[PDB]
């Protein structure tokens, strides 16, 4: 006449494949994830000032290619410049061009 | 429910108090008992769990017991602060979540008859074809009134709109009753009133078009 | 795991302990029952909440940096920004890798410990009224019901009370 | 110290559905059990569901089950309770609150601040004034406004002493109506003006009205 | 909407640590690596057979 | 080691044992013996072959890089290509350090761990029919040939059968 | 920790134990005391001034290296100077922090681990002698004075001198 007293754990039908020390892959109860591998696609406008140079580069709209005026006086914590940017002033280069942006852009 | 409470209990400033809460066996019967107190809109406190333990911040005046399906807080020494609701809670077993009880509303225990004052329709409102008469209650003591609204002799069965009883800051209560008319039914009749009775005895308020 | 409880003499888990972690199940006179322990359960769950949170904290903020795409050839300059990016992101790669390998041993062994911490809570509560048999489970020797049990699973059991029945059954 | 904060009151319509946050802030809860309970107009708590993130539970009422989405992000260390397909029925406070432990049966000791959630259309009110011895009652009605709430104040705030803005009736039409009355000496009737103003955020009304006798 | 992570891909999320987006980012951000994935254990070994 | 077993309560290990890694030495009325335990011994075996096998994986494969000695001093860009050639040595080197010293002490402490587990497993089995002397020994109480001390080492041994005897052994 | 001992079933340290890091105190015949264990507070204080002198060795000596601190605005070559030297910093800093948690969390279970290798090893010289509380105290079911409490303490303890005795006490 007595008793019997058994001590546990929980388990769930499957679990989850972790990495450790020892294993590529051995299985526990839940694990979260710590890759963001995945975007909306979408700039989100805040809080961050964004300005979407739209058709014009940052050295157009410094040097004021008239397309470009409209970015006048403008500020921004980033400036987006886009693929489909063109010149339409007279032709230039920039020696160091990089450097330019770089520092106008900063 | 699964929880039932007596809706009210009532003391003076040091007298003991106790509020039962009755179960069955899938909560209070194999389930601690949490019991929580709160003031009106603001959220719940704990005051009792596992049954009988007490937060080291509650005072030592709240008790709490459990006896079978049924539990009990006690609170010795009633201060005034203590007026508030109380709920008692356990987990159920058998509905597989947590359960309250419906609530004890406490009353330290004077009577105060309402002050009443009643507008009658503002011109402008006339002028926007509607009509709106505004009966307010202020000051009474205990927090219950009821609202009658009189056409001529005769009582109102429509557009008859009256509000809880709220509490004011001199722990008396405090209500509204609105009653809608069209200018024509303001015309209609020569006198309306508003009859607010409390304890039995009624005070009464009229305006004339 | 190094404590030889989870996957070990425990010998599997209980999928129909769905209201905690860590727990005990009995059989008796009035007959059998499973209960959650509850401070072990928070004891792991806090112990993980706390390493989430340490690796979830403080994503670093960056501003102006470098170019890290080029359209055009350069030469040593561009050689050097892509060397000095590369050199970058295979560090923080291998401190990802073994931040998670470290993490996930850890996390394995500290649930395995608490599972053999809370067995060998309830062997000390016992004392000479119980044996280990060897799987996890204790066999009482003494008629033990249901508040008894309770009085084991929330560490109010009193082995004086019972010793001379279970010194009888055990030894004679 | 950890305080939990939820998000601010919402006016929703029929069929819509409302998700409320409680941010956990001076320390994290995601060691613990989080709870949601309401409280209908006039009537006791009413358990929704809890989640204990960490843990991996979500658990909800049998009465809500199917309606109500439970979850947590424990980055930011927030809590949140979606309900479905609002009705009037759902009209209430709703509380997040945070048990002892891990789990749902421990007392729940941190409590949120609630969230008011009422199940129209914006609207600003229309506001009227209510004419008048020793002291005399004159005020304003402010009538059919959606949502809560309206302030009410005198003379640009100049006149406080007296003031008496009673709690708003909720019609059947789902619109609101408030008295607000104050009392003054009536030997101050011919001399001093009396003007209420009435601001009702939500829809950007702000009106003056002057109440003569 | 509201994001304090910029990618040329788009904002992206900040409450993980790492992130295999972009390695071109603006704000606060995870930090960029090469794994699409790494997975924090949160729970005990699941055993449920021996 | 974590565990205490091996250089611990194991007093030291048996040159003699040279067909397993953990095992078991007997006296019983049929005289002495040994025999390697193969799932324990297995079980190690494996867990090492297993980190083994993650460590030497896929080397990096390079070919076209900077250049690493130079026959002229030049100064800045030679400055910074042996500087970057130097901090990358010395991350690989700190790299290779450290992996070998938590391998290690994990290698170690997962062989103590691996002997505790075969103790333990066996103490359960041996229910009260036996006692543990303190230095890896069972002292069993009953007469036990060459039969039940096979049943213990592969497993199957009954406690019941033997039960009453030991006791009256044990405890009388 | 990863043992159970220190801060589990032993409730807590001994303000009063300040010549020793682990020991024993007792109750006997002849009155109560109090001994510090020599060969496991050795054992504790040579692992750590192990890992202490490991850490603290040889500071690296460098001698000229580049400019960290600038100026005049430079561009290009400036602005590498300043990422290969923040580079460094936070590669070392990263370092840093990972050593002194790795060694904490691995000084905190060696000690618990000391602590539960002398319990363990104080359980096997008792033998049938004495029985496990449960929270690391033994009691032992036989007259003991100071001299055999003593006996224990240095490891030379006879459990068959009294056998007879407890075994009368512990099953009869």
């Amino acid at each position: 006449p007595g008793a019997t007293l058994c001590l546990g754990h929980h388990a769930v039908p499957n679990g989850t494949l972790v990495k450790t020390i020892t294993d590529d892959q051995i299985e526990v109860t839940n694990a979260t994830e710590l890759v963001q591998s995945s975007s909306t696609g979408k700039i989100c406008n805040n809080p961050h000032r964004i300005l979407d140079g739209i058709d014009c580069t940052l050295i157009d709209a410094l040097l004021g290619d008239p397309h470009c005026d409209v970015f006048q006086n403008e500020t921004w914590d980033l400036f987006v410049e886009r693929s489909k940017a063109f010149s339409n002033c007279y032709p230039y280069d920039v020696p160091d061009y990089a450097s330019l942006r770089s520092l106008v852009a900063s | 429910s699964a929880l039932t409470q007596p809706p009210a209990v009532s003391g003076t400033p040091g007298q003991r108090v106790t509020i039962s809460c009755s179960g069955s066996d899938s909560n209070i019967g194999r389930r601690s008992v949490n019991w929580y107190q709160q003031f009106p809109g603001t959220a719940p406190k704990l005051l009792i769990y596992s049954n009988d333990q007490r937060p080291s911040v509650v005072p030592d005046r709240f008790s709490g017991s459990k006896s079978g399906t049924s539990a009990s807080l006690a609170i010795s020494g009633l201060q005034s602060e203590d007026e508030a609701e109380y709920y008692c809670a356990a987990w159920d077993d058998s509905l597989k979540g947590a359960v309250f009880g419906g609530g004890t509303q406490l009353t330290v225990l004077p009577k105060a008859a309402p002050s009443v004052t009643l507008f009658p329709p503002s011109s402008e409102e006339l002028q926007a074809n509607k009509a709106t008469l505004v009966c307010l209650i202020s000051d009474f003591y205990p927090g219950a009134v009821t609202v009658a609204w009189k056409a001529d002799s005769s009582p109102v069965k429509a557009g008859v709109e009256t509000t809880t009883p709220s509490k004011q800051s001199n722990n008396k209560y405090a209500a509204s009753s609105y009653l809608s008319l069209t200018p024509e039914q303001w015309k209609s009749h020569r006198s309306y009133s508003c009859q607010v009775t409390h304890e039995g005895s009624t005070v009464e308020k009229t305006v004339a078009p | 795991g190094l404590f030889g409880a989870i996957a070990g003499f425990i010998e599997n888990g209980w999928e129909g302990m769905i209201d905690g972690w860590y727990g005990f199940r009995h059989q008796n006179s009035e007959g059998t029952g499973q209960a959650a322990d509850l401070k072990s359960t928070q004891a792991a769950i806090d112990q993980i909440n706390g390493k989430l949170n340490r690796v979830i904290e403080k994503t670093n903020e960056k501003f102006h940096q470098i170019e890290k795409e080029f359209s055009e050839v350069e030469g040593r300059i561009q050689d050097l920004e892509k060397y000095v990016e590369d050199t970058k992101i295979d560090l923080w790669s291998y401190n990802a890798e073994l931040l998670v390998a470290l993490e996930n041993q850890h996390t394995i062994d500290l649930t395995d410990s608490e599972m053999n911490k809370l067995f060998e809570k309830t062997g000390r509560q016992l004392r000479e009224n119980a044996e280990d048999m060897g799987n996890g489970c204790f066999k009482i020797y003494h008629k033990c019901d249901n508040a008894c049990i309770e009085s084991i699973r929330n560490g109010t059991y009193d082995h004086d009370v019972y010793r001379d029945e279970a010194l009888n059954n055990r030894f004679q | 110290q950890v305080q939990l904060v939820q998000s601010g009151a919402e006016v929703k319509k029929p069929g819509s559905s409302v998700k409320v946050s409680c941010k956990s802030s001076g320390g994290t809860s995601n060691n613990y059990a989080i709870s949601w309970v309401r409280q209908a107009p006039g009537q006791g708590l009413d358990w929704m569901g809890g989640i204990s993130p960490i843990f991996g539970s979500t658990a909800y009422a049998q009465k809500f089950q199917g309606r109500v989405t439970i979850s947590a992000d424990i980055f930011s260390n927030t809590a949140y309770m979606e309900l479905n397909s609002l009705t009037s029925e759902d009209t209430a406070v709703y509380f997040c609150a945070r048990h002892g432990n891990y789990y749902y049966y421990s007392g729940m000791d941190v409590w949120g601040q609630g969230t008011t959630v009422t199940v129209a259309s914006t609207k600003g009110p229309s506001v009227f004034p209510l004419a008048p011895g020793g002291t005399a009652a004159l005020g304003c009605l402010v009538k059919d406004y959606f949502p809560e709430p309206v302030t009410v104040s005198w003379n640009s705030g100049a006149l406080t002493s007296g003031v008496h803005t009673f709690p708003a009736v909720l019609q059947s039409s789902g619109l609101y109506s408030l008295s607000s009355v104050v009392t003054v000496p009536s030997s101050s009737l011919g001399t001093q003006t009396y003007i209420c103003n009435v601001n009702h955020k939500p829809s950007n009304t702000k009106v003056d009205k002057r109440v003569e006798p | 909407c509201i994001s304090e992570c910029i990618t040329p891909n788009g904002s992206i999320p900040n409450d993980k640590p790492f992130q295999n987006v972009n390695k071109i980012t603006y704000g606060a951000c995870p930090k960029y690596v090469k794994q699409n994935t790494l997975k924090l254990a949160t729970g005990m070994r699941n055993v449920p057979e021996k």
